[PDB]
């Protein structure tokens, strides 16, 4: 039946969730202290787009195992 | 007291569809929602028409509204981005015009209610809606956002070099690994855009014509003053959207 | 029969938009001109 | 049988709640960073879209997904 | 079956939290950074409001989705 | 079948935990920006007022579908 | 089939749910501005009132469709 | 059938989880104004209190819904 | 049929996630003010010990609903 | 069938989802205090420690629930 | 020693009566296995009192001294509290935490879950079941309930003594404010006693089945930091039951 | 019967405070001694 | 009919989210901690570590009931 | 019969539930650490990708579950 | 029917392009 | 039974984990009680 559907539902939906709210405290965490001091603005960066990679790694997984449900 | 006593015009009325065309007995059938975009731009021609006829120091009236609508617009894009203020001020300030006048047709007497048919609905008729939202069909606002899209990856591409690709498909370390899906973002802007512009207009102008059904008068007054808000947020935030994604590409 | 109803709704909406907001931008409009 | 359509609805709707919040996040730093320092008015605002773009990615694959399942 | 019925009521109802927070947290901290500076009282009010849409416009997906469900 | 009245249930629950919430943060929000300076009552009221009015909206979106079901 | 008890046990929880905790912040937001400054007592508390007085408000209507089943 | 049995944990349970965040951050913020400045306690006291019986309303509503399917 | 087992697990964890949070925020307040000031430390330890009782309350109930529906 | 393992299952990961927030704001407190003037180590040490006690002690709730039902 | 359970298996948690069993039979009111651990515990606390306070030395030294450290303690803590009513309900807190104390601790006790008479263990081999002797009064509903009820009659009676006949109706006439509320106050006080009793019932019904499922899944070196926990938690809930009631009497006159 | 346990418990608690009281006086007057002494 | 998957996929998902949102509280407050002041520096550190290792024991229920499920 | 994809499916979300979040705690904290002040950067960075590596713990944890129960 | 809302607006873009040149060049002269 | 066994072993090592660290506070509480007596004097 439509289980299948059901299970690419769960993955896209549960899992993105996590990394949802996850790019929003890193960068709000990210903004305010760049508002704080501005002149460690590359330093913040690379930590922003480190730490956004891997809870977007965290989104990627609750995605590929949706499309490995399509087959 | 304030009762509604509205029982005779509480008959079921929960009927929803998505854009109907018109009859279109020519060739090219037209749809519903492509005589309202039509009434709006003449509206907009003739208030325009009404601003340019008499131009004049110290602007009163009409004009003083036109102009005190326009540097507020002016403004607002100024304080996100002053270099492109004016290259590219027609295309945001003709999409919140448009807009807004086209989300306010909706919640005029006869949006839902004039069927064109062949009102009309105690026969068999279809009565099909003759003033639908414009914004509120998936074909008009697919074309506004794709031709902002258009926009912003021209003028995007128009001073940046082969640099425009540079921020995607990079190789330099975990900026590729966010290269992609930044571009891949890029990609949905648009229709994020649309789905957004699109529902919003629909949602309400379905909000509005459920509380008819549910009571026909004195209920739905609040929900009228929040549609007819929201309206002109979705109208100017359409183009504020789009002068900022145009301000972060060409940065 | 739903035509009777909007159009009181928006007869209704308008008077009270009209009622709670001439003054303030009419003030506005004013200032702008001067 | 209509799992299809429950799923579609459970995807669209857990795919809604993982930005929400986050957008949320980031443009409530954005301003509280802002209003901390006027000054810095507009390197802000550009990581603020670049982390909205990031999760609301998110959101639009669960919503594509939930059509392409719908259809 | 109802289960189409109910498929509706999970799509508007779910995806209303995320946005719902999403439009508090959005509010609180534009009342916030206005209350610190009254100054930015153009800005706070220009941003947060776009963040609003953006928040509303997820809600909307998932209501729109209960009437792509609902007929 | 019954399952009518468990989607009514789920509609108003669903979209009722968000702007219950929501309104909380705005209210919460407000009220500590006019206790740290109570001089932009006004202000602070009417956004206030507006984010009331949004998150309100989104309980009246959860609340028309669960009316709705009942139909 | 008592679905009917397992739909107003629903709709009664998750009506509950979300005013709880808009509640809880309300009133620890209210607290923390009086304890900054007394003399706002009479206004900020009325504003938490309106809040409150929403809060449970939309609560109630979970609890009416509670109600609801019994009709 | 034991649907009634699932009834009763939902509505306890989803009736209970609100509240307890809830009343954990109302006292947590009359913690943080007596912290600050104890001298107007007595007000922060009445009010956290009001606000606890305000959400503890809707712990035992939830709790005698519970009850009635339970009996 | 083992659904009274599914009753159970629903109520205990729903009793368990609800207060869990309310007593982090509750201590975490309470160790905040204390290293404010150490001065008032047992006043206001007599608020949050009641507030810690509150959601032990509402914890407990939603237990020994448990109990009660397993048997 | 296999929904007694369910049961176990839900049981003990929504006893534990509660604590995980629960001492990890707990400790989130209890460290920001020490940072302030660590002079209260006793104390706050102490506090933090019995609000972890009552925190384990719903998680240990949920587990042996889980555990019973098990049996 | 880790895989030690191989040697030595507990066996199913058979510990899981969620009532109390008559350990004695008896053609009148049945002595439970909670009415004796309760009784002990009497005993106990009996003891220990006529120990200190039988010579009343002056200076405080040894057994002496640890019992009057703690009830200094808890008469500082209740003056903390409340100020003029500390003496009018010393005995009865003090008794609430003490003596729930050492079952708390009973509990931890050896053979508490094994122990016991007839009617795999030993009495499974003989026709009668094996019923465990030794259980704490806390995890029996009949004692929690009896002192919850107790404690809500005294602070019922201390708080219409105190504020006369408004304590009886408190503010309903506001109309205003005390209007919804006062249900509200009195629904969740009507609440209040069961929660006090279903909290001390749970915590040690809960520490005797993890201390039993640790021992059937490894009963060596595991359940140490579970029987750290639960001698820690036992003695805090006894403290936070006094503290609990005391606080419910401070709010009830105020 | 369970009523009877219950009301059986309640009475060995408050023979219990009853005896307590006795030894709660004693700690009393040594807390009152001591005090007088610093005094 | 293979619940014993869904059990195993229940206890791993819903013992892990615990941890998930609980570790990054429980460290990134003492970070932000270290951050303002690095006088007591590694005193701190133990606190997280034992914090973590408490959910980190949830965590390991996480696993090991559904490592019982899955074998 | 198909439990077994929805199975995955539940486990990678609710891995991903988790850690996603608390990822984005870690790096919001860790750059506020960082906007304090330098020279306290490699150790908080050290701090910061411990409990990166605490997250991603639950997430393999949650990721390998659900490849198992793919096989 | 995309592409003929595309040229209306196109064309409605064109119109408004050429009001606000006259509106823009009018409060540029009045600023000035 | 074994059960007896295993609580009696687990028992007696929960035990001599607590009074090895126990020993230290309860000394020093006597110690402190000892030192008021004498300050009383």
């Amino acid at each position: 039946e439509g289980l299948n559907l059901v299970a690419t539902a769960l993955a896209v939906g549960l899992g993105a969730i996590g990394p949802g709210v996850g790019i929003g405290i890193i960068v709000s965490g990210a903004v305010q202290a760049i508002g704080r001091n501005p002149e460690i603005e590359n330093r913040v960066v690379t930590y922003m787009f480190i730490g956004i990679a891997f809870t977007e790694a965290l989104a990627i997984f609750g995605l590929v195992i949706a499309f490995l449900i399509g087959f | 007291i304030a009762s509604r006593f509205f029982l005779y015009t509480g008959p079921p009325h929960v009927e929803v569809a998505a854009e109907v065309i018109f009859d279109g007995i020519p060739g090219f059938p037209i749809t519903n929602s492509f005589v309202v975009a039509i009434i709006i731009d003449i509206f907009v021609i003739a208030l325009a028409v009404a601003a340019t006829r008499n131009l004049q120091m110290v602007p009163r009236g009409l004009q003083n509204v036109m102009e005190f609508i326009l540097e507020s617009l002016y403004n607002l894009f100024r304080n996100i981005n002053a270099k492109y203020v004016a290259t590219a001020f027609p295309l945001v300030a003709t999409i919140f015009l448009f807009v807004l006048f086209g989300n306010w047709f909706g919640l005029l007497p006869g949006v839902g209610s004039i069927g064109v048919c062949h009102t009309c609905a105690a026969q068999g008729k279809k009565l099909v809606p003759l003033f639908r939202a414009p914004a509120a069909d998936l074909n008009f606002t697919f074309a506004i956002a794709v031709i902002s899209f258009v926009f912003i990856e021209y003028w995007g591409f128009r001073a940046l070099g082969p640099g425009y690709l540079k921020k995607f498909f990079n190789t330099n370390g975990i900026m590729s690994f966010v290269g992609i899906i930044e571009f891949i973002s890029e990609l949905v802007k648009p229709f994020a855009l649309a789905f957004r512009l699109f529902g919003n207009i629909f949602a309400g102008e379905v909000l509005l014509v459920v509380m008819a059904f549910l009571v026909p008068l004195l209920l739905p007054l609040p929900f009228y003053g929040f549609e007819v808000f929201v309206g002109f947020i979705q109208a100017l935030i359409f183009a504020l959207l789009t002068y900022a994604f145009l301000n972060i590409a060409v940065t | 029969t739903l035509f009777i109803a909007q159009l009181i709704n928006f007869l209704l909406l308008i008077f009270i938009l009209r009622a709670l907001l001439y003054r303030p931008v009419m003030n506005l409009l004013n200032e702008r001109t001067r």
